[PDB]
């Protein structure tokens, strides 16, 4: 959350929030309504987003679903789509929070360790997230898609 | 036109290469003897009138056919012309010595000089002698080896600049040859 | 081109006179400022790729609209063209840092820039955003010396003023 | 014994997984060189005796102790063995150059050569100096046009020199 | 995925310098009539 | 629009930092770091 | 490993000679045959899961007793079906390895060397795998020399199974 | 006889197997290499007696003692010059046979097998034939892959002589 | 590098012999006549800078095409580099005279210089002309037959010393060829 | 090799300058020191088999147990192997006078020698006993000049301290 981060950054210095931080909190609470609208649109179109992202991933990375691949079989493919749904949900959280704190605190800290322990290639997850980003930005307006892909790009950068 | 600092950027621009620390010390050496080049240009332009009047009269007194009627330096107007025709040459070699490379006299003074003297009927080998006397006077001056007048300098070497002004003076020889 | 020496020789030539004492006096100013600008030139040169990458990153963050279809950045190769376009500007002020004047900037990047970017629909605001982001990220402990950053920023904001 | 194509497959069976498309355009690009690589091995096998004899002659004009009476290069048989030990390493470097991988070089040439030379008393550092002198002549002979189309071959002569240095550090 | 390493926005220089230049005061002086074993 | 205007710069900076870190680790992976045996003994080094 | 490269090296080493023009022509044949085989490897990689599931279904449709008879050798239970799909994936992986490598080098090393020992002890009919390979040959959906190159490695496995 | 054809057959017969795609690619390399080698064979056929006479003259100019020293091994008399020209023609004929055949099969069978026995007994130095082959390589007047293919069979003979 | 003392060690190590007799006979003469070699290398190091300057000006006043645009001596960096190269060659041949042995002349400058000048496109015959001019200046300074320049020496003949630098300059001129 | 002239020339190349008139004095002082140094060396060269002969048996007189069966002087061949090895060190010392430094000793006679002598089980006290006998056999009358003996004994002392 933007409010939380402003409060901590002001707390470390032992000072009240300066007028710049209050200005930014004000601008955030004023834009909260379109934030909720965008989260609506992304939230309730989750099935198509996950499905079409899974397709673009499996066509771009046939090895992961090839015989023996990490997501090989019905159950493993279902689990991979489950992971993509996890990350779409986190992106909606980040959109409503106004900052990548929800995405980063849940799903980004220690993601490389987890996926290395599971035997999953992290580049495949990055490809899936990019495919979901294109599919989801296709359903938004220009400025809305720009603001929404803003978080997919951060999730991709953290997942290199 | 082009100076010595601007000579390396048009060479590096041909390869889209950044000028880096591999060729910068040849420039820093050129900056380090800045005062040597600077006093040398001053020693050239200090005694520049006798430099011209001596050279043209020395070119005359070895080939006294120009003073005869029909000579190119015969009349009073043509002698006034020839006394400035080499003063411009010295004036541009003084530019090229200060700038650090022979680009400022190449397209400004030397471009088109050959057919000018051909169309006017100026004897080229006489002008060769006239500028060789000026070259000899230049290496006499900037090495402080003129037996005729001495100037005070800080001690050291100046032959690196003396070969430079020599290489400027046959470019004026080659261009109307 | 437009350096310190090539004004004092062209003025003396247009006047038609020898290199006088004031002409000898202005080349001495190179001896005191070259030690500041040449060390700016090669810390620019030995760190240029990173600088260019940061500059490229800045304009797309400010102007994400031009990655839309029908815009200046459609595919990846136009973004590569953009990074090449700004690396050229970073090379040119490296050239102006070593010359001593703004000679290599004018006829190589600035003269003619107004027509190409108008005719090829390239916004100059995204150029000056990436240049200005490189300008304000300069500081005395990490990047260079106290006097290197001065005219390194002065050659940058000259380009900022000329593009706008 | 593997070639460079074999290596990615032997690492693909191990994970039990299909070659992804990035390995495939890594392999098509490599193939797309193709003619350059065989031009390189053609230039080395055309001049093999010259390389070996000039390197040995430079070695003994440099180190005269090997042909000194009592030296390791003494006797008609020891010189004959030294002459074509170098030709063995040249042959296996050319095999590894045409394979794209130093798998034939390690397996039959450099496997156990060090204690072989130790058990005989052969000085391995002089063998390494002979390998380096063959390397210099081979990279000098590799980058001439000699009636080939003009282009760059730099990534191939770097690999060719790397095979020679791999042979030189393993002997000694 | 999208690994930006180095100057990705252009191809790289042709990599050619096939000449040897005399090292002045920096040729590695080795011993005569012997081989530097190890070090 | 007023809210995006403030957060654009910091968002871009954080993305640039992330990919900087990634390129750095790729090159020190290629250059021998993380392959000393003190790294290969730990199990997280083995995962890397 | 049987490649066109390694057999040329093995023929040069048997005489103990340098690489003649014979070996260079044998390598050049691999190079201007490789462009279609790498396309065949890409295409068989892309269609992999679909082809494995279809081949297992075709074996079950041709031999319905394998899904009905009790016993460890049959795919009557779930682990039997999992191991059957694993075996079909093994066959497809060897075919792709032979495609990218350029000869029957991988599958000679990994599949047919000591194959009938397993089918005799674990009581597995090779006709099942023949029926799977015929489906894979009929249903890969390739064209031209891509098809000619993939089919030529499929029926080598069929010929060794028969 | 070492052709790309017969070595592919010898590799198929050693396993006792049918001709795989490995052998077919090795043969295809011969086929789209043959077009320049047949031109090289035509061109070396056309320039033959000029090249033989020039090569003999180049050997006599490089080693003038061969025309002066008495003895049977030297070309001091007329039959010695005739046999020297006969030997140079033999070398050129083997080079053309290896060109049209596609490998070092003919000259391995006809020239180098037991060659130094003759040079040791008959006391004929191999450096003479090296000097002749260097002239033939320098003076055939070919271009492109025709030159690359003729020169590659010339220096094989040079490498065996050295 | 080896001097004359080291070279009878490494040629009698290679024979396994003891140094003595005829090869110590020539080491005796070095410790005899080293005063002549010292006046020799002094007559080079006191005249070196004028030697390279006069050499490159003699090359330029023979062939002006290097000072023409497109020439190798054109511009600020190239002709300074050429002065530097000629002086380096002068420095190494002066050492090779002082050592009485030409090993370091091979190992530190002549090793791989011709291929370097081919890779840079440097014309060879002009540099051969330059080092022949330096050879003439060196033997003129060694016979004390400089028409312009005088030093006082202890009286005697230095023909062998004069001959030694001609062999060394011919080694340079053949190694660049 | 570090040598007479070669040490100065190589130090006057690392500073990249022409030989200094300081640097013709170190050459002159090194040439005058080598008059004596060559004097001793030709006495060693013209007469080496006698001094090696009288120095070898000085080892066996001190260590008579080497002639025992099982030891390193057991055969006749192991005896003149020792006599060859003493002559090798005298030839290397004869170099270092004509060389003018410990170069050939360090390179061709000391480097790796201790490990070889340990592997073959040769006592290094035996190799130093013959040299220590050779050192005090010297006399500044009638053998050579007094200025020669100090350089000769100095290189012998270097070899004794290197071996032991
Ligand atoms: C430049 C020559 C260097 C050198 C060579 C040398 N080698 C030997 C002896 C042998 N070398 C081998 C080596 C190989 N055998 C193999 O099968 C292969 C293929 C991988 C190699 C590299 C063997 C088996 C011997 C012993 C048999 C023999 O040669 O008679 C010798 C001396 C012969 C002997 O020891 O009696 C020499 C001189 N040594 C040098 O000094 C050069 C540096
Ligand atoms: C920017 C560069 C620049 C120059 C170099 C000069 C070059 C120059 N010289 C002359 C013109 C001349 N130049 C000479 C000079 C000479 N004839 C000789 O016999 C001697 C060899 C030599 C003097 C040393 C003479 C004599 C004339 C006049 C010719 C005549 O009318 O008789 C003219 C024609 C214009 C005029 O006549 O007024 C020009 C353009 N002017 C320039 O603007
Ligand atoms: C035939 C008629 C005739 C003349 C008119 C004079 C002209 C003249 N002067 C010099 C040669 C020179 N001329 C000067 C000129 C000058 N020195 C000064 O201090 C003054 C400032 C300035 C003129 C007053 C200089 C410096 C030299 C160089 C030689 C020296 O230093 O004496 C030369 C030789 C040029 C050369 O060497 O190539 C000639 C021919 N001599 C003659 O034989
Ligand atoms: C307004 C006009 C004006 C100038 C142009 C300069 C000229 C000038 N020259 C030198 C200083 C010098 N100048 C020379 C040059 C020479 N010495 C010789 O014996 C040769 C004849 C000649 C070479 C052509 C040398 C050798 C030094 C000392 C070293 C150096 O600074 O370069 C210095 C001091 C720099 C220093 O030494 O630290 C200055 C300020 N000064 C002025 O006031
Ligand atoms: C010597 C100096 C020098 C320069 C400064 C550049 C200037 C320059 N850029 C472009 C060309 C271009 N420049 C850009 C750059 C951008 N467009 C954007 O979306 C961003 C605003 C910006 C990058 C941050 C792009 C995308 C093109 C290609 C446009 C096109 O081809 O339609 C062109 C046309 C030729 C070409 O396509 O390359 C030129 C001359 N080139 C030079 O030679
Ligand atoms: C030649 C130009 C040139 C630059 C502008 C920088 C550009 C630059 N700065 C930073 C990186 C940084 N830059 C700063 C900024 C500063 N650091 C301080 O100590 C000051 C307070 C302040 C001077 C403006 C900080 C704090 C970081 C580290 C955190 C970050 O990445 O922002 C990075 C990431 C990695 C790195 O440090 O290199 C890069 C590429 N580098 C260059 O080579
Ligand atoms: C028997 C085996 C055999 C071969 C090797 C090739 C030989 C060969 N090489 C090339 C083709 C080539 N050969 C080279 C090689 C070089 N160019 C140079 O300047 C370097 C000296 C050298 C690098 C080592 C290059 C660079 C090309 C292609 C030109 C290019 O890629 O631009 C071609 C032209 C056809 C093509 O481009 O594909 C042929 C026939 N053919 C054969 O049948
Ligand atoms: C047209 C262009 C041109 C030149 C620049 C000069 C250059 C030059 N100088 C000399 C020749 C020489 N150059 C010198 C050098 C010097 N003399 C001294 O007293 C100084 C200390 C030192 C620097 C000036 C010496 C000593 C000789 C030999 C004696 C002599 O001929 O003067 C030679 C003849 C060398 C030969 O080939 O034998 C040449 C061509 N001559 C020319 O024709
Ligand atoms: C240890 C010994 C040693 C040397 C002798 C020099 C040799 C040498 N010279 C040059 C480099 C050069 N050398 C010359 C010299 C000449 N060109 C000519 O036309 C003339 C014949 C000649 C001067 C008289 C020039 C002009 C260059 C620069 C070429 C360029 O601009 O790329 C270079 C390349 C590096 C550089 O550009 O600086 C080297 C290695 N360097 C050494 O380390
Ligand atoms: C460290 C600096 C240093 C030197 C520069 C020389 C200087 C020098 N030279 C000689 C002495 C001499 N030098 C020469 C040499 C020559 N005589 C000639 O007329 C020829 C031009 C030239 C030949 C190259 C000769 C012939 C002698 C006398 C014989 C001799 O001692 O060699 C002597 C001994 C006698 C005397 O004091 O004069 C000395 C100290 N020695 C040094 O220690
Ligand atoms: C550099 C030349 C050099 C040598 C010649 C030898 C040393 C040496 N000394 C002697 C032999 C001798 N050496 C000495 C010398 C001395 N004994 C004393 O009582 C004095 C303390 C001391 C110096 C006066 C004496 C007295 C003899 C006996 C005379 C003789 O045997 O001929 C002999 C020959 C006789 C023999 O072998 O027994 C030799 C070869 N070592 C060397 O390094
Ligand atoms: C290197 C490549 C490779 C091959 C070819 C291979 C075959 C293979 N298949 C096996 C078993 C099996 N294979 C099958 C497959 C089938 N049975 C049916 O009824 C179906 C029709 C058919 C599936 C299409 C089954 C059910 C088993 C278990 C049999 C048992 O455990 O007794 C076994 C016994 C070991 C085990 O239990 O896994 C081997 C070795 N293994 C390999 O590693
Ligand atoms: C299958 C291919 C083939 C080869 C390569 C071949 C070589 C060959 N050359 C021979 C002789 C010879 N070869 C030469 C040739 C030369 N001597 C010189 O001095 C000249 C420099 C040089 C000519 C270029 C001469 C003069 C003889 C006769 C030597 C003798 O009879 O003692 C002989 C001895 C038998 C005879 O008298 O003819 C053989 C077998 N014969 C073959 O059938």
């Amino acid at each position: 959350s933007i409010v939380t981060k402003s409060i901590v950054n002001a707390d470390a210095e032992a000072r009240y929030l300066s007028p710049g931080e209050l200005d930014r909190i004000k601008s955030f609470v004023l834009s909260g309504q379109r934030r909720l609208r965008i989260a609506q649109t992304l939230t309730e179109n989750r099935e198509r987003i996950v499905k079409q992202g899974g397709q673009q991933l499996f066509q771009r990375r046939p090895d992961v679903v090839s015989p023996g691949g990490n997501a090989y079989g019905e159950e493993m493919t279902a689990t991979c789509l489950r992971d993509l749904d996890y990350y779409l949900r986190l992106v909606t959280y980040g959109i409503i929070a106004g900052d990548v704190t929800p995405i980063e605190e849940i799903g980004l800290v220690g993601v490389k360790e987890m996926y290395s322990a599971l035997g999953t290639p992290i580049s495949g997850v990055a490809e899936g997230i990019r495919c979901m980003k294109d599919v989801a930005c296709s359903l938004l307006s220009g400025e809305d898609a720009a603001e929404v892909g803003f978080y997919f790009d951060y999730t991709l950068a953290a997942m290199q | 036109m082009l100076d010595a600092f601007s000579r390396v950027v048009v060479n590096s621009d041909a390869k889209a290469a950044y000028v880096g620390g591999s060729d910068l010390q040849a420039l820093k050496s050129f900056i380090a003897d800045g005062n040597k080049r600077l006093d040398a240009v001053n020693s050239i332009v200090s005694n520049a009138s006798c430099m011209v009047s001596d050279a043209v009269s020395g070119m005359i007194c070895e080939n006294p056919g120009l003073i005869s009627p029909g000579g190119n330096c015969y009349t009073n107007r043509r002698m006034a012309a020839c006394l400035r025709d080499g003063e411009i040459i010295l004036r541009y070699v003084s530019y090229a010595l200060l700038a650090g490379d022979a680009s400022v006299l190449e397209d400004r003074c030397l471009n088109g000089l050959k057919e000018t003297y051909i169309a006017l009927g100026v004897p080229t080998n006489s002008s060769i002698r006239a500028v060789s006397i000026m070259k000899a006077q230049a290496v006499a001056f900037i090495t402080n080896t003129a037996t005729e007048r001495k100037m005070s300098f800080a001690a050291g070497d100046c032959t690196s600049l003396a070969s430079e002004v020599a290489s400027y003076f046959d470019r004026v020889g080659a261009a109307i040859s | 081109m437009k350096s310190v020496i090539t004004t004092v020789v062209s003025a003396a030539d247009a006047a038609g006179r020898f290199p006088s004492n004031s002409d000898l006096e202005s080349i001495q100013g190179n001896i005191q400022r070259s030690a500041a600008r040449l060390e700016a030139a090669e810390k620019l040169a030995g760190n240029h790729e990173a600088v260019v990458k940061e500059a490229g990153d800045a304009c797309f963050a400010k102007y994400a609209y031009l990655k839309n279809p029908g815009e200046a950045g459609e595919n990846q190769e136009k973004i590569n063209k953009c990074y090449r376009d700004v690396d050229h500007y970073m090379r040119l002020v490296n050239y102006c840092l070593v010359v001593g004047g703004t000679g290599p900037l004018d006829e190589w990047g600035i003269a003619g820039a107004r027509e190409v970017y108008r005719t090829l629909n390239l916004p100059t605001s995204a150029y000056v955003a990436s240049i200005a982001y490189t300008r304000d990220r300069l500081c005395v402990p990490r990047d260079m010396s106290a006097q290197a950053g001065v005219e390194f920023s002065a050659y940058l904001d000259y380009l900022i003023n000329a593009l706008s | 014994m593997l070639d460079a194509f074999a290596k990615v497959v032997a690492q693909a069976d191990a994970r039990g997984e299909f070659l992804s498309n990035t390995q495939i355009d890594a392999l098509s690009k490599m193939v797309k060189e193709g003619n350059q690589r065989l031009d390189i091995v053609n230039k080395v096998t055309s001049n093999a005796s010259a390389i070996v004899t000039n390197s040995a002659r430079a070695l003994f004009a440099e180190q005269p102790q090997l042909i000194q009476p009592g030296g390791n290069a003494y006797t008609s048989r020891r010189m004959a063995a030294c002459l074509r030990d170098m030709e063995i390493v040249l042959r296996y470097v050319s095999y590894a150059m045409i394979a794209g991988d130093s798998s034939v070089l390690d397996d039959r040439c450099l496997n156990g050569l060090r204690e072989t030379y130790q058990a005989l008393g052969t000085p391995g550092s002089s063998v390494a100096v002979a390998i380096q002198k063959m390397k210099d002549a081979s990279v000098a002979l590799a980058n001439d046009t000699t009636g080939t189309p003009i282009g760059d071959c730099s990534s191939l002569v770097a690999e060719l020199a790397g095979y020679f240095d791999r042979a030189a550090v393993s002997v000694v | 995925v999208a690994a930006k390493v180095g100057a990705f926005w252009k191809p790289k220089a042709p990599k050619e310098v096939p000449y040897k230049r005399p090292m002045g005061a920096n040729t590695p002086e080795l011993p005569y009539n012997t081989v530097p074993r190890l070090v | 629009a007023k809210f995006r205007g403030s957060v654009l710069a910091e968002r871009g900076a954080m993305i640039t930092k992330a990919e900087s870190a990634t390129a750095s680790v790729i090159t020190s992976l290629r250059d021998g770091l993380y392959s000393g045996e003190a790294q290969l003994l730990t199990a997280s080094g083995q995962r890397l | 490993m049987k490649t066109p490269i390694t057999e040329a090296i093995a023929t040069a080493d048997n005489q103990g000679r340098f690489l003649s023009n014979t070996e260079l022509q044998a390598v050049n044949g691999r190079y201007q045959r490789a462009t279609a085989s790498l396309t065949a490897a890409k295409a068989l990689t892309g269609s992999a899961q679909r082809l494995i599931t279809g081949a297992a279904q075709a074996v079950y449709n041709k031999f319905p007793y394998t899904t009905q008879m009790p016993g460890p050798a049959y795919a009557s239970s779930a682990i039997g079906k999992a191991k059957c799909a694993r075996d079909i994936g093994y066959y497809l992986r060897m075919v792709t390895y032979c495609l990218v490598v350029g000869g029957t080098g991988p599958m000679d090393e990994y599949l047919v060397a000591g194959l009938e020992e397993i089918n005799r002890s674990f009581d597995l009919s090779p006709s099942w795998y023949i029926e799977a390979l015929q489906y894979i040959k009929n249903s890969h959906g390739l064209s031209g020399q891509v098809a000619n190159e993939a089919n030529a490695y499929i029926d080598y496995a069929i010929n060794t199974l028969s």
